[PDB]
């Protein structure tokens, strides 16, 4: 388990550069939709985003806070086929596992997601721009590595 | 709360020194890297969880500081804590006291300073000589005199080397040794010694040891160190303070100069068919053989002793003991003094050392006793004097640095009024 | 109804108030960590006199302490039965004395004392009507001596009539352990003789003796020492706290055994004891305590009282026992022993009842005397005080203080009229 | 939000103009092309403050070079950090000062200064908020001292109200090296004292002399030299830029600092004289820091504390520190400091805690302050000016360029005139 929880770790300090430039990842968002010119319908999709960073994309360093936040989504995304050959669990391994498939999957949405209470997302992010237009994309993360962390503990606690 | 400051002054204060750092972190189990409450009293703290040791070693020579720079604990000691002496006094009283050693004084009290503001609490201190080495008696001279300026009051320990009665790896000696006892007697707190050759004499035969080096000498007189401070190194049944044996163990403005004997010097293999009791070990405690004072005990009266016994020790045949002592003829004390005893009882026995010829034994005791005997040794080095100064030898070594001739025979004086309240006080 | 204060002095006064309160916590059903678990009601109704209620069914003691070494202090804060005592009521001071009486008294004495008068009228405002005082003051040592004077020199101007119920020990032949003991033990009663209530001499030495001759214990280390210290202050303190068949409260036991205004030092003594070869030979009964009563194996003083007489006895027996049994054991010896008592004093003995037993145990006597042995052990030692004055030896450190020589030799005016006023009616 | 404009005149400048922009480049996180690549977004919110926004995520400098010898530009230009600033930024001549303070003003300082001048338009006028303007310059080159000046007496008739930081460098008592330093430094100091908000002294010697007796450096080149005079500047920037829980914008250290309009040449230092063997035997505690920022030898100048008169000191601290212990401990040196600190301001100090650390470094203390001793810095100047003003030398490299002899008498009256209200009024 050691294994992957080196990029556990990696993707933990990966997130916590993601928080930071929380502001910045806002902006490149808002900037994303502002050139697309299509306000009316949330941000629901990892493919949507890869579409608006591809050729709406405006600055520098909002192209590199969107790459960064792709290549997290991708590497979370490759520790999930690291994590599912772990051990074979139980049937609520098998559902947190397809959770996971699910949460990690680009077609599914991510609007009706929220943070933890840990998180302070909710707390830093505007009211209607996280009640309407991006919030999910920013909640999508913490929930994420709550996951990844129940998951953990529920593999310690299960006998192998 | 309580932390300790010592100071090494001299070739052999450095060599000295060298073995009782060597001893504090294996005691307290610190690696010589300086990592690993009762650590409080030697070592000030680094934030990254570093303990740097209140040690200060000033030597008007490199040869042998830069050794320690050289050794396994240059990764412990402090680099500004070492100061460099850029020329050294050579044995010569008055090139350090008159010439050499005010350059680098003023970067002692630098040190002292920020010792001194590093410690919270202090209990006093520890100061390490040698009486045959010129910056060991000159150097600390004007220390001693600028130590007292700062401070009136808190303890200052000058561990001494007294020279041997019959051997001497000096010539100037008896010039250096009344050199030494005129700033001792106006400024100094307490102050005791030891002699070479009963520290040769002793592991001759008890230790069975043929071939020494100054290491295996230094290793037991850190030990002496070690139990002294054990007190406020650690937490005992009968905890002493620096200054109370300074009131206690000293009797007068004039004498502070008590002996040192440390018991059981048994080696490993000795102290297997021991039976080690505490009237076994007090019964050794008072035998000539074991003191480090070659100096005839039947000689003079005893005046005070100090037991500082630790590991594993019941108070019961403690006082029964000196019950035992009080009652035999041979054993002279001081009418004005009934009451001269005082013992220290610690609970952690000293902790031996890889490479080491000691035992691992599970009581140890020291002695701290004054005793009339050591004007013997004061008259002979009064006599040795005499007969060196009737003919104005080695005179102009010492008075071409600027220091006055006759005041010589100033010291002689003030050595003899030393000398002659001991058939006042002792008859 | 009454509340009662625990002043300490010294390093040797931790390890006797230590396990002090550790006796006593135990008596009454008391964990360390504070929180009651016992079945008796009884002590619960007096437990104010020495705790102080605290939420939830916790108590904290009324001890105050006062040393100047935080090494011992700390081994109080790290002890086991000390995370029961208030953090404030602790007074520890960072810099030491150095086993001398001025260092105490004068230099930091003058700062270290404000914050305990502060913490005593902390504790003091909040009792209903306090009793009094008690301080484990020493003669043989420096910080004891010294503070433990100007401890009781201030609360009596400060009170002007309560009760001060010290225990201070005594210098002896054979357990001599310190040189100005001397010094320090004769200059500490100028202030005991005119300015202290009660004061029981206990002697290191016949503690040391007990354990050996007559508890016969293989390694009696000073946790057992303390274990007799600390059962003599509760049985003097058990019926202030107890109901019994004969009540006796201190203020009438400090008016009954000081027929004097100044000689009013006390000799203890508290012998339920039991060796380890005969745990079950003894016979355990009113008369077997009676002839233990006056044997000299069961004293806390290294004297002889066979070259004296008794001038006052007071035998608290506790324990489940009858009064015709009590009174007429010692009615006897008070008939034969006509020579070992004072013949100006009929009736030599006054006694008190407990009922309730100490804890672990079946039954138990006490003893508090004043006695016309005590002479010698006051003639020793003054004769060495005159002695060290001859030589003048070791003055200069109280000389070169700031202080006069005269006031060492104002005591050995007061001490011999002291040893005078015993030597009017022997 | 708030902006502040950089003219860069002389080599000297131009020297710490690169190192001094690579540190504020690396508190950013800035590429040595110029973009962004960090981890917050903390710094975003005020790193408008001395760049600007350029199309396609861009961020230009703030900052305008000017020389008449165009050798130093282009060497900036073709620097480690040569490729960032903006082409237009530079500006070059033909003719050199030559270290002639007439030379660079009236003849070839007027051709250049003109074009200089529309590019100061160019940067005022693109600030919202403008505070003022800061020149780093120097008073041994000619460039520094002559054109400088005239910039200092430009802007400020146009631009009246706003604050003017004058970082320069001063000449030293022993690295004297141009000949007509106090010809340079006077035809300066008599438009400096008049015209200049923030004036702050820089002393070639003590720059030597810190990097010696405390980093012990093998090799101080002048990339070392150029270190901690961009990091002393960088810390007295950062509270106006970086939030802390203590702020102090740029203005508020000018009106506390400045009693008397006429005293306003600043001495600064820098805290961590940390060496590079022996960070782990520090511990990194404001308990050492206070002492450090008023030691006999942490300061940077030849201005001892002993031969000065501290007026008004502040002391920037940064980095993650308790505030009660440092305002315990500022309130601790200024009493024992009781002939130190001036008795007629008392609490002469500002502490200043910006919470942001530099990088690499826990907790870092800038110690600025104003003293009487910087005319005793001056006096060796002005006892230099004097006397070789009555041998008549050098004159033809000035009095043949058209200035009369008359205002050359009138400067070493004004100089005087610095030198006579310090000595008033330090009594
Ligand atoms: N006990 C003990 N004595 C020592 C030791 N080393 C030297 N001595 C004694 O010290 C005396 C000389 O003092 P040193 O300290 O060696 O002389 P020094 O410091 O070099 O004096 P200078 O030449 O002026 O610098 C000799 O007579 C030795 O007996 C030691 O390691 N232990
Ligand atoms: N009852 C009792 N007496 C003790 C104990 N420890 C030491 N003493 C006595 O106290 C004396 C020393 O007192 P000291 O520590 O110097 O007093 P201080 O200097 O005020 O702390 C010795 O003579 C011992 O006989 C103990 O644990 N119990
Ligand atoms: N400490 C320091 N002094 C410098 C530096 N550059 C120049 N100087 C000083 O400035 C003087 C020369 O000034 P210069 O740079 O040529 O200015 P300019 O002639 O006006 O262009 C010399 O005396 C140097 O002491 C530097 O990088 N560091
Ligand atoms: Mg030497």
């Amino acid at each position: 388990m050691n294994e992957v929880k080196e990029s556990l770790r990696s993707i933990e300090q990966k997130y916590k550069l993601f928080q930071q430039q929380q502001l910045t990842f806002t902006a490149a968002l808002e900037h994303c939709r502002e050139n697309a010119h299509d306000k009316i319908r949330p941000i629901s999709s990892i493919g949507q985003v890869q579409s608006y960073m591809e050729h709406y994309c405006n600055s520098s360093t909002d192209r590199r806070v969107l790459l960064m936040f792709l290549d997290i989504c991708s590497e979370l995304n490759k520790l999930c086929q690291h994590f599912e050959a772990v051990h074979s669990g139980t049937p609520v391994t098998n559902n947190l596992l397809e959770k996971c498939k699910t949460l990690v999957s680009q077609s599914n949405d991510l609007s009706s997601l929220r943070a933890k209470y840990p998180h302070d997302v909710v707390n830093h992010l505007s009211c209607d721009e996280a009640r309407n237009h991006y919030g999910g994309v920013v909640s999508l993360i913490p929930l994420i590595l709550d996951l990844m962390k129940e998951w953990i503990a529920h593999s310690e606690k299960l006998p192998r | 709360m309580r932390e300790c400051i010592s100071i090494h002054v001299g070739q052999a204060g450095v060599q000295i020194g060298n073995a009782c750092w060597e001893l504090y972190c294996l005691e307290h189990g610190i690696q010589p890297d300086g990592q690993m409450d009762s650590f409080n009293t030697f070592f000030s703290e680094t934030g990254a969880g570093k303990h740097v040791p209140r040690a200060v070693f000033v030597d008007l020579e490199p040869t042998v500081i830069d050794e320690v720079r050289t050794g396994t604990y240059r990764q412990l000691f402090h680099p500004e804590q070492l100061i460099t002496g850029k020329e050294d006094a050579a044995n010569n009283y008055a090139r350090g006291h008159y010439t050499i050693g005010k350059e680098i004084i003023d970067l002692v009290l630098d040190r002292i300073r920020k010792l001194a503001d590093q410690c919270t609490g202090l209990q006093g201190f520890l100061v390490f000589h040698s009486f045959g080495g010129g910056t060991g008696s000159g150097f600390t001279s004007l220390l001693m005199e600028r130590l007292s300026v700062d401070y009136g009051k808190k303890s200052k320990l000058e561990f001494s080397i007294y020279p041997a009665p019959q051997v001497s790896t000096a010539v100037v000696e008896p010039y250096n040794s009344i050199l030494t006892t005129h700033t001792t007697l106006e400024h100094s707190d307490c102050a005791f010694m030891v002699d070479n050759e009963a520290i040769y004499d002793i592991c001759r035969r008890n230790l069975d040891i043929e071939r020494p080096t100054y290491t295996n000498l230094n290793r037991l007189i850190g030990q002496i160190v070690s139990s002294i401070t054990a007190s406020l190194r650690f937490d005992g049944a009968l905890n002493v303070d620096l200054t109370e044996f300074q009131t206690n163990l000293v009797p007068y403005p004039r004498i502070h100069f008590p002996l040192a004997t440390y018991a059981p010097v048994i080696s490993a293999e000795k102290a297997y068919h021991e039976q080690l009791s505490v009237a076994e070990i007090t019964n050794a405690c008072f035998e000539p053989a074991n003191q480090m004072v070659k100096c005839d005990p039947r000689h003079g009266k005893y005046m005070a002793c100090c037991l500082l016994y630790r590991g594993d020790v019941v108070p019961k045949d403690v006082n029964a003991a000196i019950a035992t002592i009080k009652t035999k003829r041979t054993i002279q004390f001081v009418d004005w003094c009934p009451t001269g005893f005082k013992v220290g009882i610690n609970y952690q026995p000293p902790t031996v050392v890889p490479g080491g010829d000691l035992a691992k034994v599970q009581r140890a005791v020291c002695m701290l006793s004054n005793t009339t005997a050591i004007a013997e040794a004061w008259a002979r080095l009064d006599h040795k004097f005499d007969l060196m100064y009737a003919k104005r030898a080695f005179v102009h070594w010492y008075v071409g640095e600027g220091m006055e001739e006759g005041e010589f025979s100033e010291a002689r004086e003030d050595m003899a009024a030393l000398e002659k309240d001991y058939e006042e006080v002792g008859v | 109804m009454r509340e009662i204060v625990h002043l300490q002095a010294g390093q040797c006064g931790n390890q006797i108030g230590a396990k002090f309160w550790e006796v006593i916590s135990d008596e009454h059903g008391i964990d360390p960590t504070g929180t009651y678990h016992g079945d008796s009601d009884l002590q619960l109704e007096r437990i104010n006199v020495y705790y102080n209620e605290a939420t939830g069914g916790k108590y904290v003691p009324r001890a105050v302490l006062v040393d100047l070494e935080p090494g011992t202090m700390d081994s109080v804060r790290s002890g086991p039965f000390g995370q029961i005592f208030r953090p404030d009521n602790f007074v520890f001071g960072q810099s030491g004395a150095g086993n001398n009486w001025a260092k105490g008294h004068y230099t930091e004495g003058a700062e270290l004392v404000d914050s305990v008068l502060d913490v005593v009228r902390k504790e003091a405002e909040s009792c209903d009507c306090l009793q009094g005082f008690q301080l484990t003051h020493s003669l043989g040592g420096g910080t004891g001596s010294g503070m433990g004077t100007l401890l009781i020199s201030k609360i009596r101007e400060e009170y002007p009539d309560r009760i001060m119920n010290t225990f201070s020990v005594v210098p002896s032949p054979k357990v001599s352990d310190t040189v100005v003991e001397p010094y320090n033990a004769t200059l500490s009663v100028h202030q005991l003789v005119e300015n202290t209530d009660e004061t029981y001499c206990i002697d290191n030495e016949a503690l040391y003796d007990i354990c050996f001759r007559t508890l016969k214990l293989t390694t009696p280390t000073y946790g057992d020492l303390n274990h007799l210290v600390s059962a003599t202050m509760s049985g003097v303190t058990t019926c202030l706290r107890f109901p019994g068949q004969l009540n006796a409260d201190l203020r009438k036991l400090a008016v009954n055994m000081v027929p004097f205004p100044r000689l009013h030092f006390f000799m203890p003594g508290f012998a339920p004891l039991t060796s380890r070869g005969s745990q079950q030979y003894r016979a355990l009964t009113v008369p077997e305590l009676t002839q233990q009563m006056f044997d000299a194996k069961n004293m806390m003083a290294a004297c002889d009282p066979r070259h004296g007489r008794y001038l006052t006895v007071a035998a608290v027996f506790r324990g489940r026992m009858s009064m015709k049994e009590v009174d007429e054991q010692m009615l006897n010896v008070q008939n034969k022993n006509s020579s070992y008592f004072v013949e100006w004093i009929p009736n030599n003995v006054k006694t008190a009842v407990c009922d309730i037993p100490p804890r672990g145990l079946k039954m138990s006597a006490t003893f508090i005397g004043n006695s016309t042995a005590i002479q010698e052990l006051f003639k020793r030692i003054s004769e060495q005080f005159t002695a060290m004055f001859r030589r003048k030896a070791f003055l200069h450190w109280y000389t070169g203080e700031g202080m006069d020589e005269m006031e060492f030799t104002e005591a050995e005016s007061n001490m011999n009229d002291l040893v005078s006023e015993y030597q009017q009616y022997q």
